[PDB]
């Protein structure tokens, strides 16, 4: 009747880094976009000053 | 956006320069009339001496 479970699935140490690099990379995207927005607004303001 | 703002700046500058140009032309016209009368009255050797 078991409903056979796998209690735990361990990869070795080498594979874990490769597996969580995905989510680290997905996090860097948000930071990059936010920095881009900051740059955009700063440039607009400086242009007004120069005008 | 920066480029558009800059361009507006040069537009306003050009308008001001046009006004200044008209004023300077007025001054040149008055000068021409006065020196023309002075030369037509007396002589031309004096201008050569000054030059």
């Amino acid at each position: 009747v078991t409903r056979i479970e796998i209690r735990d699935v361990r990869p070795p140490a080498e594979l874990i880094s490769s597996m969580n690099a995905q989510m680290k990379a997905e996090r860097t995207k948000r930071a990059y976009i936010l920095e881009a927005e900051g740059i955009r607004q700063a440039e607009i303001l400086k242009a007004e000053g120069e005008k | 956006q920066s480029q558009i703002l800059k361009a507006e700046g040069e537009r306003q500058s050009a308008f001001l320069q046009a006004e200044a140009r008209e004023r300077s032309a007025e001054a040149e016209a008055r000068a021409t009339k006065m020196v023309s009368e002075a030369i037509a009255s007396g002589d031309i050797q004096a201008v050569n001496y000054f030059v």
